[PDB]
């Protein structure tokens, strides 16, 4: 996260860190959607141009963390993966359309003050909240500058109008993505970075006070987008795939 | 039943430092 601020303790209890086992390295953010399911970006697990093709046994997750370095005794939890599911129509060569993956934990994680699932969006939430100008929130331990944070970082970012999204890049965008970020004009320039990829873009419903995961942080390299908005996988549009994987 | 309600915030009737920014944006 660039130009964010320190998260408060328990502010993002669905935040998950994805690690490579050996050599040990932070790969991507992710999110807790139940006691044994984690949502992330497909490109976090499968990206052939960089010889990336992780299996379940290559990876681990850490849940309930606040500090990047410090071990948080009796608070943070580690889990192995039973199975990885990548969207069968994930397009890694062109535009990263359907950049979404699910990971099933080997054992269910115990919920706590620091570990709690985020809601999947329903139709009403998707229809009313996913509008240009409306702000969502990204959290992560990704890079800090165009270097690394001590505690979880948070930034709030406005959804960008679709024609602006299309004009911000040369690759063919689809309806399965949306873009968020501040205008190249004055104001702020908070953003998600590499490392924050795979993590949740969340919005709070004023109707019922709940947090909904509307997006998944898609591709990023460093903290430089050349002033362009970042892209997010549209979770609601891919909700039936998620349900098919989790149920039956 | 319980998703998206944080134990240390919504469940305690406490608000985080920047959630106002999100809710005020919803025009
Ligand atoms: C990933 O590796 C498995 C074998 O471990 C293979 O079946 C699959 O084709 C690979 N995926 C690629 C290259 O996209």
């Amino acid at each position: 996260i660039v130009e964010g601020s320190d998260a408060e303790i328990g502010m993002s209890p669905w935040q998950v860190m994805l690690f490579r086992k050996s050599p040990q390295e932070l790969l991507c953010g992710a999110s807790l959607i139940s006691d044994r399911w984690v949502l992330t970006a497909a490109h976090c697990l499968l990206y052939p141009p960089w010889d990336k093709n992780f299996t379940e046994n290559d990876l681990l997750v850490r849940i309930g963390k606040h500090s990047r370095t410090r071990y948080e005794r009796n608070i943070e939890k580690i889990s192995m993966l039973e199975k990885i599911y990548i969207h069968p129509r994930y397009n890694w060569r062109e535009n990263l359309d359907r950049d979404i993956a699910l990971m099933k934990l080997k054992k269910p994680v115990a919920f706590s003050d620091y570990i709690h699932p985020v809601c999947l969006p329903d139709r009403e939430t998707a229809a009313s909240l996913l509008q240009a100008g409306y702000k969502g929130r990204v959290t992560g331990w990704g890079n800090l500058k165009e270097g690394q944070p001590s505690v979880l970082q948070v930034v709030n970012l406005p959804i960008v109008e679709r024609p602006v999204c299309k004009d911000s890049t040369r690759i063919r965008i689809t309806d399965n993505m949306f873009c968020a970020g501040y205008k190249p004009d004055e104001g702020k320039r908070g953003d998600a970075c590499e490392g924050d990829s795979g993590g949740p873009f969340v919005m709070k419903s004023p109707f019922n006070n709940r947090w909904y995961q509307m997006g998944i942080v898609s591709w990023g390299e460093g903290c430089d987008r050349d002033g362009k908005p970042g892209f997010y996988t549209h979770v609601f549009r891919l909700k039936k795939w998620i349900q098919k994987v989790i149920d039956q | 039943a319980d998703c998206g309600l944080r134990p240390l915030f919504e469940k305690k009737s406490l608000e985080d430092k920047t959630e106002r920014e999100l809710l005020e944006s919803y025009i």
